[PDB]
């Protein structure tokens, strides 16, 4: 039978406005793609008609504006089966096999999709930013926390990264916990935690803080700016399974990482 | 973009 892969990719966008979590709105995109090893070429050479690949998509009534592959597909309320276009598939990968003849794989858009989000449980790095600004100074508080209810399997954020413009002339940083680092030509400081997760410092709660002395002041707050990716979990609950015989999956990827994730005072 | 880069998901 032939090997394939498949892959789930979602984008959290959230945007929280002080401590109120009625505030935060949030909103997650996604995609899901299939893909398919360099063999297929001899594959489907030896084979068309080869067998009928249908996939089912499991708990699919987490999704909503879904978007199919109008090359590759669709022409009950949890559970959404599909049978791939066999002639499309095999023209594309064709196509694609001649243009670059030395790759080990192709990868498929298969399926672009959204994921109903309930306001500030859906979000994987619950965020609050305080600022007290000052005529000649700047007092800055970051709380996070990790949630696991926002993903499926309790897994890390990597390469966390909390960025944050100074407004008003910044002169000296003090008092700040954890270290982070100053840009001066930007006026901006950057926080970055490795890894964030239950197996953290008091199970991904924490805080930064900052304090900045102005020459001019005072400080107009301005969006905190978040990244993170994270990889092992979706956010939506969704799986993969192969229907009927001739294919078999390798390997099902699935991650998510922040797009736009901001915090305002 | 690609989801699996760099390793191999046929391996
Ligand atoms: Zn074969
Ligand atoms: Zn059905
Ligand atoms: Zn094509
Ligand atoms: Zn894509």
């Amino acid at each position: 039978t032939l090997p394939v892969a498949a892959a789930f990719t979602e984008t959290v966008n959230a945007y929280f406005k002080g401590a109120d979590p009625s505030k935060c709105i949030v909103k997650i995109t996604g995609e899901m793609v299939l893909s398919f090893p360099a063999g297929i070429t001899r594959h489907f050479a030896n084979n068309p008609s080869p067998a009928a690949l249908t996939f089912r998509v499991i708990n699919f009534s987490r999704l909503e504006h879904v978007l199919p592959n109008p090359q590759l597909l669709c022409c009950d309320a949890n559970t959404k089966e599909f049978w791939v276009n066999m002639p499309n598939l095999m023209t594309h990968l064709k196509k694609v096999s001649e243009q670059k003849p030395q790759a080990t794989y192709y990868n498929v858009d298969m399926l672009k999709y959204q994921v109903s989000a309930q306001g500030i449980q859906s979000t994987p790095l619950n965020l609050a930013v305080n600022w007290r600004c000052e005529p000649s100074s700047t007092d800055l508080r970051i709380d996070y926390k990790y949630n696991t209810d926002a993903m499926t399997t309790a897994v890390a954020l990597n390469n966390v990264q909390f960025l944050v413009p100074i407004d008003g002339g910044v002169t000296k940083l003090q008092a700040v916990l954890p270290p982070a680092v100053w840009n001066a030509e930007q006026q901006r400081i950057l926080w970055k935690i490795p890894d964030i997760s239950q197996k953290s410092e008091n199970g991904g709660v924490g805080s930064l803080l900052a304090r900045f002395q102005l020459s001019e002041g005072p400080s107009k707050p301005s969006p905190l700016v978040v990244q993170f990716t994270s990889e092992g979990s979706t956010l939506s609950g969704c799986d993969i399974e192969l229907v009927g015989a001739g294919y078999r999956f390798s390997l099902i990827k699935k991650r998510f990482a922040a797009g736009k994730y901001l915090a305002d005072n | 973009y690609d989801p699996f880069k760099g390793s191999d998901p046929f391996a």
